[PDB]
């Protein structure tokens, strides 16, 4: 009855448009947050994506979400959402086809998160997050630093950018923070992690319009990688529990799936919502 | 002695209040037709006048276009304060009753709630100095200084009511939103006609040819001799305010023309312009002995040129008063670009000046000094495009690229404009920015002062495609993409100093080495040369200032690389946005 | 990919370097055939057959296509100056020695991925800045 | 018996505070929707309002109802019976219920030592400059509009005149500093992005291709917080909780601070504005309201002032709450803080008591000079 992290984990390549008038050979750029220009979900487009899976069940929308557009009546929504920020990134490795990327900034950006918050599971995740920091930062000593927590993990290289995956041994990994932060979990330096997730490394996309086989148009798109994970704050003021509870329930359901992003008919951007577990 | 000086009129307020093009050039005239009314028993009663020249001509009606400016330096003879009070109050009475009950879409008005709120609204200040010299380059900065200050008092009305309709307090809005007035039916079988306000009546005459402006789109889309607003006004009457719909029939009739439509039918351009250092320009003439009239008497000259000129090209001039003017053009149309339009206004500004500063030109010739100039600032925008975005987008260009005014803004801000900083404020600068409709924007910036110019001028004439009648010069499209992905390579030649042509000439020829590429030898050769002496200019204008911004040690890095411009990459960009342009022009989505 | 600028300002200091470009900026015309046969014969053959094949002296050839391997070793040597050091690292930036052929380097230092992903970017570094010169 | 309170907005997202949403009326929207930088004394209120209703359990829930004239009576006295108008400008009592006084909005930086506030206050539109305004008669009259005042002679305080070209005193926030005044530029305060927004076309339905909107969202420096003190009457307890404050449903967090009794939260304010005092000029602090801006200007030489715009959202003690709301009819022009008011000899008592004959402004947070 309070705020909750959601955990979003996509399905396959994301794009949600920033609308941004774009300078070089990409068209359609992805949306990015001002500051940290890392890649993140406006809490409108959230809000639209979940009504849309939601539309069905009028009542629950009503209560949550509030009034269609055309209603002739106006009820406010009693859940605030907030936005998505980017919180690992797969990239591209050797001794697997992939690693899930995380930075100490990004870490740190997510424990001031859940302190300013107050999550609902937020004080054992930030212990254990902040004694991990502390961790890594000793091991680290001001050095670029990349480390993987599985031992079969050592030595992995990421492609992009030329580094090499180190063990530290001294440096436990809790099971609910790999369920957090996904399998195969490298933890490097900002640098790295904005060199990979910078427009010059997300993956872009060529595209065509064929006029009985004359070419009309081209473009170029850029897509959030798949596997990729983001996390926002949903505030639910005070809601029915019946409804908060099957909005919750629906949200967690193996089976469901939501489209966030753009390109829905090619399949673009769906994604499953976690919760955060109880440490 | 006496002297009198007169500013007048929130001019930016009015300005932001417009939303459309008609509406802004109803806003722009207002002030001039206050000003005029404002001006003319001093003019009538004739006193000399130290600021504007104004004669028989500027009075005369110029194809709609505002000649009178706001800022009137005034000798008056004892007896002239209370006088001009009077007629202030006189002329907002007047004009409050003009904007009462005329033929014009409303229900009912007071003249004196429009009375007061115009003088709530309408600024009137006006300055008496008492001056021990009759030298006009004493008096004109001094009684300057002070109308400066003064514009900082605000007045305002208090309470705005726009709600039942019909007891409205804003009615500046009203006038600029119904400045056509409302279009009338009489017959079943002729031609619909607006009724237009004072406004239209004072300033396009009243002499056939009463075409009043309505939507962007008849002077966006004017050179296929198609009367797009008789259709529209005639499909907009045959169905039961009227602005939206006549902008969205004329739309509707400019697509069933696709036949002879081009992609700029749709788009419009914005052109400002202001003089390079005026008053630099005034002191110089102090110090040298040329009399200020010399220079009123160019400033109008250029000011009926250049109606003429945007006039004849087939744009809108909004206002043009002394050394600024504001002009709303067509892309292309019967085969001038609005580049030849810029190129032309510059050549008018150039000629003015040598007939009527030929002393203060030969002084300043062999003094090594520079001379007046003209920055050109210029938007391309889908008619669809927000209009105030689009001035915020001109005067962004203008002022702060143009201007040059990124440089000392952001050196004024941190307090380090010093006067060795202030020796590298560069002038006589082009900004040039088109925007797509899917938001591709190119931009661009050019100096005006070398042949870069004119080549430019001249590639742009050269591969612009002419309507059909013998033959153009075919230009490639290829060349485009192949200086975006190239131009790194591109520094590093351009870079070299000993061997820079022979290196771009062999790079252009080693890339392009195939056997189509032999008719397009002209367009290599030509994008070279303008290429070599765009990095030439910028060199010269810019290496200097690079190194003593890296110097400077109060700014920070982002401000740094900000104020930094790469001369080489500055050039490329260039070449990239003039080819950019020639192919938006030329192709043509059959 | 996408042109490196550093490796093409290697490519001109090495081509220069290597006796390639006279000292007007002209070039005997078989190089730029020899540079684009290059980066075919590496991805059809091995990176060794081909290093061999370049790399061989008193062939049978119109110019001396050694240089091509010369111009190559320079520029990996520049790029190996230019590397990063740190740990966590892949590249080894020891220098190629000037006493060594390429293809004995590449013998005995093998696991040559590095080299391989040097080698073809010196490749595409070289072919495109011999587009600023002229062939006689 | 009166308990005073000083509350910090922590900014948890984006806020937007909403405009004037049109340069005009009718139906037309605004497609560039800008954000104010600061909420109107009516959204504070009405937010205080609000919260007291959400402690005391007594909201407006699901269509329509009547509340049960006891619980009428109770919210009478609660929260009053009205919102704010400014019909009632000259009462003298604010006319609502256990809320009395309420303080400007403050700006105000939190450092990493947080045991002393840095408050921000908008720059003087006179900072740096000297203006004079000789008296030696008969010289140069200024006609603003057509009445009488002496000229302005003006000078950077370091000669030349004003210089427009250079002139940037709006751009700039300051704050006390034990030696000079620190000069902040609001682009280190706000931060501004603009978001697109439309609605899905969803199809079998709808002439709605016309949802295609532009908003503006600000975002506060990771350092500052919004802030203003409120008096509670007698029985009423105001707790921390989590807050809507301006449109867009901005989200902010309260810190409800009780500081010592026997405090007046004008002298407070007046306190922390007396860094910026000039015995020259009246220098405008929180928006101010004059009937007639003519007596105004008669009674100084000089208005270095600007304008903004209010517009209220006017509703009953019992209105709809779910529908378009009711909007004060007239829109209304205050003076923009900072502005400086140059006063001829002595009448600095007039001025002041025309500024302060709007006793209900000055409680709720408008018309504070120093
Ligand atoms: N008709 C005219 N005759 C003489 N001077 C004029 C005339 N119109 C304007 N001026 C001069 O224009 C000056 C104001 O110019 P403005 O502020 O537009 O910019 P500028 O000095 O031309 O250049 P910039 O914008 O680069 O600073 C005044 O000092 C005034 O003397
Ligand atoms: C930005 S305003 C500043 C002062 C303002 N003109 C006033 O009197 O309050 C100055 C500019 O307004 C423009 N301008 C002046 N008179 C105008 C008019 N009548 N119509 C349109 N623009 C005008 C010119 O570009 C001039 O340089
Ligand atoms: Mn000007």
């Amino acid at each position: 009855m309070t705020t909750r992290m959601y955990v979003i984990n996509t399905l396959s390549n994301m794009h949600v448009g920033s609308g941004e008038v774009n300078y070089g050979v990409i068209a359609n750029l992805i949306q990015r947050d001002s500051v940290t220009n890392l890649p993140n979900i406006n809490s409108s487009g959230l809000k639209g994506a979940i009504r849309e899976y939601f539309k069905e069940n009028e009542d629950l929308v009503r209560e949550l979400f509030g009034s269609a557009p055309r209603d002739e009546k106006t009820l406010p929504g009693k859940v605030r959402f907030f936005e998505a920020n980017l919180l690992s990134m797969p990239v591209r490795s050797d001794k697997v086809p992939f690693l899930m990327a995380i930075s100490d900034e990004v870490l740190q950006e997510l424990i001031t998160k859940m302190k300013f918050f107050n999550c609902e599971e937020a004080t054992q995740y930030i212990s254990h997050l902040s004694t991990l920091l502390d961790n890594i930062k000793t091991q680290a000593q001001g050095t670029d630093f990349a480390y993987v927590f599985d031992p079969l993990l050592q030595g992995a290289i990421i492609e992009e950018v030329s580094i090499r995956a180190t063990c530290p041994s001294h440096i436990p990994l809790q099971p609910s923070l790999k369920k957090l932060l996904g399998d195969r979990l490298v933890i490097l330096s900002h640098k790295y992690f904005s060199i990979l997730s910078d427009d010059n490394h997300l993956p872009v996309l060529s595209r065509n319009n064929l006029e009985n086989g004359q070419s009309a148009n081209l473009w170029y798109e850029q897509v959030l990688p798949r596997y990729s994970r983001l996390y926002f704050m949903l505030m639910d003021g005070n809601a029915q529990s019946e409804y908060l509870k099957k909005f919750r329930d629906t949200l967690c359901t193996p089976s469901t799936i939501i489209q966030i992003g753009a390109n829905a008919s090619i399949g673009y951007g769906y994604c499953q919502i976690s919760e955060l577990s109880p440490f | 002695m006496k002297y009198i000086a007169i500013t007048l009129g929130p001019i930016t307020r009015t300005i932001e209040m417009a939303e459309s093009t008609k509406e802004l050039w109803a806003a722009s005239y207002f002030f001039s037709y206050l000003a005029k009314k404002i001006v003319e028993p001093f003019v009538k009663k004739n006193r000399t006048f130290q600021l504007p020249l104004i004669n028989e001509e500027m009075q005369k009606p110029h194809c709609g276009a505002g000649l009178f400016p706001d800022r009137y330096i005034f000798k008056s003879e004892p007896g002239d304060l209370e006088l001009l009070k009077q007629h202030s109050d006189q002329v907002l009475i007047e004009i409050a009753g003009h904007i009462a009950s005329p033929s014009l879409p409303g229900t009912a008005k007071d003249v004196s709630q429009i009375y007061h709120y115009l003088k709530s609204y309408i600024k009137i200040y006006f300055i008496e100095r008492t001056l021990e010299s009759d030298d006009p380059h004493v008096v004109i900065p001094a009684c300057e200084k002070y109308l400066n200050i003064i514009e900082n008092q605000e007045t305002f009305p208090e309470q705005e009511e726009t709600m039942i309709s019909h007891q409205k307090s804003d009615f500046l809005k009203f006038l600029i939103t119904n400045v056509n007035g409302k279009i009338y039916r009489k017959d079943k079988n002729s031609i619909p006609r607006f009724t237009g306000s004072f406004l239209t009546r004072d300033a396009f005459g009243d002499m056939n040819g009463e075409r009043l402006f309505e939507s962007i789109l008849e002077i966006s889309a004017s050179e296929l001799n198609i009367n797009i607003q008789q259709k529209a006004l005639e499909v907009i009457t045959a169905n039961e305010k009227y602005s939206d719909q006549i902008w969205d029939a004329e739309e509707i009739i400019l697509n069933d023309n696709k036949a002879q439509l081009r992609p700029y039918h749709k788009y419009i351009a914005i052109i400002k312009s202001d003089g390079d250092s005026m008053g630099e320009t005034i002191k110089s003439m102090g110090a040298y002995n040329i009399p200020i009239t010399q220079l009123s008497k160019a400033l109008l000259s250029f000011n009926i040129e250049s109606i003429n000129e945007i006039v004849a090209y087939g744009g809108k001039p909004i206002f043009i008063g002394g050394d600024d003017l504001l002009c709303f053009a067509p892309v292309c149309c019967n085969g001038n670009n609005v580049f030849n339009l810029v190129e032309k206004l510059s050549t008018c500004f150039d000629q003015c000046i040598n007939q009527h500063l030929q002393q203060y030109i030969n002084a300043c010739s062999e003094a090594q000094r520079p001379l007046p100039s003209l920055s050109f600032g210029i938007s391309i925008t889908y008619h669809k495009y927000p209009m105030f975005e689009a001035l915020h987008t001109t005067d962004y260009l203008l002022e702060m690229v143009a201007k040059d005014n990124l440089f000392k803004y952001t050196l004024s801000n941190k307090n380090i404009l010093n006067e060795n900083m202030k020796r590298f404020i560069l002038k006589n600068k082009l900004a040039f920015s088109l925007q797509k409709h899917s938001g591709q924007i190119y931009h661009t910036a050019m100096s005006k002062k070398g042949k870069s110019y004119v080549k430019f001028n001249m590639l742009l004439q050269k591969y612009i495609l002419k309507n059909k009648d013998q033959e153009s010069e075919k230009f490639l499209s290829s060349v485009i993409q192949m200086i975006r992905a190239h131009a790194e390579i591109l520094q590093i030649i351009l870079q070299n100093e000993d061997k820079r042509t022979e290196m771009l000439k062999n790079y252009f020829d080693n890339n392009f080495n195939e056997s189509c590429h032999l008719g397009y030898t002209g367009l290599f050769e030509d994008i070279q040369t303008l290429l070599c002496l765009r990095y030439q200019e910028n060199i010269q204008d810019y290496q200097n200032r690079n190194e003593i911004i890296q110097q400077n040690t109060i700014l920070t890095s982002d401000e740094k690389e900000i104020l930094i411009v790469s001369p080489a990459m500055d050039a490329i960009h260039t070449i990239f946005t003039a080819l950019q342009f020639i192919h938006f022009i030329n192709y043509n989505k059959d | 990919m996408k042109i490196s600028k550093k490796q093409i300002e290697y490519a001109i200091e090495a081509l220069r370097a290597n006796n390639i470009i006279t000292n007007d900026n002209q070039y005997p015309k078989v190089f730029k055939g020899y540079i684009s046969s290059f980066g075919a014969a590496v991805i059809q053959s091995g990176l060794i057959p081909a290093i061999i094949f370049f790399e061989n002296e008193d062939n049978d050839a119109n110019a001396d296509r050694h240089k091509i391997i010369g111009v190559l070793k320079d520029i990996i040597n520049a790029m190996r100056q230019q590397y990063t050091v740190t740990d966590a690292t892949i590249l080894v930036s020891s220098q190629i020695p000037a006493n060594y052929s390429m293809a004995q380097y590449i013998i005995e230092h093998g696991n040559t991925d590095q080299l391989l992903k040097e080698i073809t970017e010196a490749a595409v570094a070289m072919k495109l800045a011999l587009r600023m010169y002229k062939s006689e | 018996m009166n308990r005073h309170y000083l509350i910090t907005l922590t900014p948890m997202d984006w806020f937007f505070f909403g405009g004037e949403r049109t340069l005009d009326d009718g139906k037309s929207a605004d497609y560039i929707s800008h954000s104010n930088k600061f909420p109107q004394q009516s959204a504070l209120l009405g937010m205080i309002r609000y919260q007291l209703l959400k402690q005391h359990n007594l909201l407006s829930q699901f269509p329509y109802t009547e509340n049960k004239p006891t619980e009428k009576e109770i919210m009478k006295t609660l929260i009053g019976e009205q919102s704010f108008r400014m019909t009632e400008r000259k009462a003298k009592s604010l006319g609502l219920g256990v809320i009395k006084q309420i303080s400007p909005l403050m700006l105000i930086e939190c450092k990493d030592d947080t045991s002393s506030r840095s408050i921000y206050f908008p720059l003087p539109l006179d900072d740096g400059y000297k203006v004079s305004f000789n008296e030696t008669s008969n010289e140069d009259k200024v006609f603003y509009n057509g009445i009488e005042c002496p000229i302005p002679n003006v000078y950077p305080a370091s000669r030349k005149f004003f210089d427009h070209k250079t002139y940037n005193n709006y751009l700039f926030w300051c704050t006390q500093g034990n030696n000079q005044i620190k000069k902040l530029l609001s682009d280190e305060i706000w931060i501004s992005k603009m978001q697109i927004g439309i609605t899905k076309h969803v199809e079998e339905g709808e002439d709605n291709d016309k949802s295609f909107y532009k908003q503006e969202f600000l975002q506060l420096k990771k350092s500052f917080i919004y802030a203003f003190y409120i008096t509670l009457s007698g029985e009423s307890e105001l707790s921390s909780d989590i807050i809507q404050l301006g449109g867009q449903r901005s989200v902010f967090r309260m810190e409800v601070e009780s500081i010592e009794e026997n405090s007046d939260i004008q002298e407070k304010y007046q306190t922390a504005a007396q860094f910026l005092t000039q015995s020259d000029r009246l220098l405008i602090l929180s928006p101010t309201y004059v009937d007639n801006l003519k007596e105004l200007s008669a009674l100084c030489n000089f208005m270095w002032s600007d304008s903004i715009v209010f517009r209220n959202i006017q509703t009953t003690n019992a209105s709809n709450f779910y529908g378009k709301p009711i909007k004060s009819s007239s829109k209304y022009h205050f003076l923009k803080p900072g502005s400086v008011l140059y006063f001829k000899q002595g009448k600095r008592k007039e001025v002041e008591k025309l500024l302060m004959d709007y006793t209900y402004l000055r409680l709720s947070g408008y018309n504070i000079y120093i």
